[PDB]
């Protein structure tokens, strides 16, 4: 399975992430699971033309190309032109439509790829759009109705960066023959990642269900969840963030920070803007804006209540302890 | 005039005072109605 | 007021000198206890009055 991965308005972070990959990790994906990596801007030995033959061989069906990995976003900036991404002597978007056409799979890994992510964020100097998304809404670069040649929308991979196994998993189910096992999302995420939420597995869910807060960082995280005062998304975040830990280790939010949404297609939420890093926007000072996933403000707020009537003694202390 | 009848109470201070504390906990209402709208949305859940 | 709410809570929560322990009823069907309550009433007037002759006996079993 031929594998072209190409970058566009990256920050490579989603190639760095793979490259963290165990079991399989990158190397063991790339030679013992029959994908061959034609290329990849961070890793593919060839440069100059011959770089650009095997690129024109992929985008003229010259050779086949199975998975089309595009990370970062498509960049159309200036005027459409998309010369704010030159790549191998064309905009780097002409490239994403030859090789998305060409390709029996398009995954774009990473926000920037899959919903414009970070580049996409007003004022959008670089013209940033996802492949088949701009942030929430469908249609990116490759429009809605864009399928490969397997039938397939573009595999949104999303995160920043995604985490590798998001990416290393749906390889291994192609390259082992249970790509019929792969489902996606109304996001074209993979559901076997996506179902969950960042908060599933998170080690703060029971101070969440206590609606105990973690009321600031370093030492002040060693209890209670970040939702209430540094904005976490978990509860509105799909991820398995906390299923499959990051680096094989821990994650944002175990860590204590707050989960930013990053698998969602607004990320940065709210732009970033004024007020919203870090902090949990409130209405009155004490109903947070946004209530987890599913969840009306009333029945939210009901329960907080009762959880905050019911919280025991441990949901108020340190539990993270040295 | 009707409609100008109110615009006089507009500019009536008392009036103005309360008018001014409703846009100020504008936000409470707000997510108080869009609290009741999704508890309606869920309703059959 | 929440933490008001669990300081009040928190005070009921201690409570002492009540004992509920397996409580459990059945078969005063079987009980003729329409019957019972009958032959009670006919025996009512009858014990209240005789009260002190059986204090009489039961004083005589208290040695
Ligand atoms: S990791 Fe980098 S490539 Fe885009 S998805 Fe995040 S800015
Ligand atoms: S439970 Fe965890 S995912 Fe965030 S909302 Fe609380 S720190
Ligand atoms: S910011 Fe992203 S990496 Fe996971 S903890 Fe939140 S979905």
């Amino acid at each position: 399975a031929s594998v072209l991965w190409f970058q566009g308005g990256a920050c490579s972070g989603n190639t760095m992430s793979f490259l963290n990959a165990d079991e399989p990790n990158v190397v063991d994906l790339i030679v013992d699971f029959g994908l061959d990596l034609l290329w990849h801007p961070s890793l593919g030995l060839e440069l100059g033309n011959n770089a650009q033959k095997v690129f024109w061989d992929c985008a003229k069906g010259e050779r086949p190309l199975d998975i089309f990995v595009f990370e970062g976003t498509v960049i159309e900036a200036p005027n459409g032109t998309g010369q704010m991404d030159m790549f191998a002597g064309r905009p780097m978007k002409d490239w994403v439509t030859d090789l998305a056409g060409a390709a029996q799979i398009v995954v774009a890994i990473g926000d920037c790829a899959c919903f414009g992510g970070i580049p996409a964020m007003e004022p959008n100097p670089s013209g940033s759009t996802g492949l088949q998304f701009h942030k929430r809404e469908k249609g990116g670069f490759l429009g809605p109705d864009f399928r490969s040649k397997m039938g397939l929308p573009v595999i949104n991979v999303p995160g920043c960066p995604a985490h590798p196994d998001w990416i290393t998993q749906i390889l291994v189910a192609l390259a082992t023959g249970r790509a019929g096992d792969i489902t996606l999302d109304d996001l074209h995420r993979p559901e076997t990642f996506f179902k969950t939420f960042t908060q599933t597995g998170c080690t703060r869910v029971q101070f969440f269900e206590y609606k105990q807060s973690t009321l600031s960082f370093g030492e002040g995280t060693r209890t209670g969840c970040l939702f209430y005062e540094f904005g976490c998304r978990g509860p509105m975040t799909h991820s398995p963030c906390n299923r499959i830990l990051w680096n094989r280790q821990s994650s944002k939010t175990r860590a204590g920070m707050p989960c930013l949404g990053c698998t969602e297609p607004e990320f940065p939420h709210f732009d970033l803007a004024p007020g919203t890093v870090f902090k949990t926007q409130k209405v009155s000072g004490m109903i947070p804006k946004e209530v987890p996933e599913g969840t009306d403000h009333l029945t939210y707020m009901g329960l907080a209540a009762a959880a905050r009537i019911a919280a025991p003694q441990w949901s108020k202390e340190d539990m993270f302890v040295v | 005039s009707p409609v100008d009848g109110i615009r006089r109470r507009l500019d009536d201070p008392q009036v103005a005072e309360a008018l001014n504390s409703l846009l100020d906990h504008a936000d409470l209402l707000a997510v108080l109605v869009k609290g009741l709208d999704g508890f309606v949305r869920r309703g059959d859940d | 007021i929440a933490n008001n709410l669990t300081s009040a809570i928190g005070e009921l929560k201690a409570l002492n000198a009540a004992d509920t322990p397996i409580p459990a009823l059945a078969a005063l069907k079987d009980v003729d206890l329409a019957g019972l309550a009958n032959s009670l009433a006919t025996l009512s007037g009858g014990l209240v009055k005789a009260t002190p002759a059986l204090n009489a006996v039961l004083d005589s079993l208290t040695d």
